């Protein structure tokens, strides 16, 4: 049952989380080929592994940079978590390691690109091709919650999709594994529950409130909150005022009210029930949640793929060195990556 | 139109992530 594959899963989980794995390859070991997107801090870039011919995606963090932006918890929560995790929808590390100047996280590649540039592009999804993606993320925090762990930054930009149409939730630099409430301040300003806004200590009830943003998003094309400037975002969300499109079903609506619920008594995903709430609401009807998980269900939308390393799904970055200075910096920081 | 005032927005790019 779910409960007994939960069980299990956190036993695999502990064990990595306890004893993580570190330096499991070299830079040497990987042929750069392109800049897949970039960050504050560091890139992604796809690499091939010399010794199998396999495709990676590789993140590549300057640790100086990780420094100035007051990330190095953060970015040594990412790495311990995602070398302990294992799930169909999320990329496990399947290497890291570090040198003087860098960190390096590779992960399986997804060629199917992001969930946003598709989304942008089509427009919007309709509410089936929605709730595909909707029941990929609801196990997934379902799996990540069990462990303990809050993911912090959902949104499409952060979902890739694969060569069969099923997502791959990335960038872990926000997640956390507490066992009470946090504090910190982040995500991205559309997707943020209204607790972190006002500066409540919060918990994985906003992974729930942002599935609500998300749905949303995907089934109207554009966010529940939106405006010129974070601050006016802000306001929109706090209010306690969302408005549907005419084309949103009963059902869509009445899931969105439940998910982007400021009452944290009756927001789904964070009653007694759990997430259950959630899986078994109307909207959900027609989804075979085991089904999606074994990945036997038909993807709406199967991209583009013409080849090994293909890259057409991604947009063009300027390509730029990866410089390794003669000198080891942030050594003390990043002693446990 | 609430399609055109999200695609006349500064926000149809990708979304920077927020920290204190
Ligand atoms: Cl430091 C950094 C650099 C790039 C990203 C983004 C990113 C790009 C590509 C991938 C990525 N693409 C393909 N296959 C992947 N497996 C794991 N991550 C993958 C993940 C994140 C995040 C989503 N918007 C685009 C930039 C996040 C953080």
């Amino acid at each position: 049952s779910v409960k007994e594959f939960l069980a299990k899963a956190k036993e695999d989980f502990l064990k990595k989380w306890e004893n993580p794995a570190q330096n499991t390859a070299h830079l040497d070991q990987f042929e750069r080929i392109k800049t897949l997107g970039t960050g504050s801090f560091g890139r992604v870039m796809l690499v091939k592994h010399m010794e199998t011919g396999n495709h990676y995606a590789m993140k590549i963090l300057d640790k100086q940079k990780v420094v100035k932006l007051k990330q190095i918890e953060h970015t040594l929560n990412e790495k311990r978590i995602l070398q302990a995790v294992n799930f169909p929808f999320l990329t496990k590390l399947e290497f890291s390691f570090k040198d003087n100047s860098n960190l390096y996280m590779v992960m399986e590649y997804a060629p199917g690109g992001e969930m946003f540039s598709h989304l942008r592009r089509i427009g919007r999804f309709s509410e089936p091709h929605a709730r595909f993606y909707a029941a990929q993320i609801v196990l997934t925090f379902e799996y990540l919650h069990s462990l303990d762990l809050i993911y912090r930054d959902l949104k499409p930009e952060n979902l890739m999709i694969d060569q069969q149409g099923y997502i791959k939730v990335t960038d872990f630099g926000f997640a956390k594994r507490v066992k009470g409430r946090t504090w910190t301040l982040c995500g991205t300003p559309e997707y943020l529950a209204p607790e972190i806004i006002l500066s409540k200590g919060y918990n994985k009830a906003v992974d729930w409130w942002a599935l609500g943003v998300l749905i949303y998003e995907m089934a109207a094309g554009y966010p529940p909150f939106f405006a010129d400037q974070p601050i006016q975002i802000y306001e929109k969300i706090v209010s306690g005022k969302v408005r549907f499109p005419s084309h949103f079903s009963s059902d869509l609506k009445d899931l969105l009210r439940n998910l982007l619920q400021v009452d944290l008594t009756k927001r789904f995903g964070n009653l007694k029930n759990g997430v259950n709430d959630i899986k078994n609401h109307k909207w959900f009807a027609t989804t075979d949640w085991i089904a999606i998980y074994q990945r036997k269900v038909e993807a709406p939308f199967i991209p583009k793929f013409k080849g090994p390393g293909d890259t057409s799904n991604f947009d063009d970055y300027e390509e730029e060195e990866i410089r390794v200075s003669i000198n080891e910096k942030c050594g003390k920081e990043f002693s446990e990556f | 139109t609430t399609y055109a005032d999200f695609i006349a927005s500064g926000r149809t790019g990708r979304r920077n992530a927020i920290h204190d």
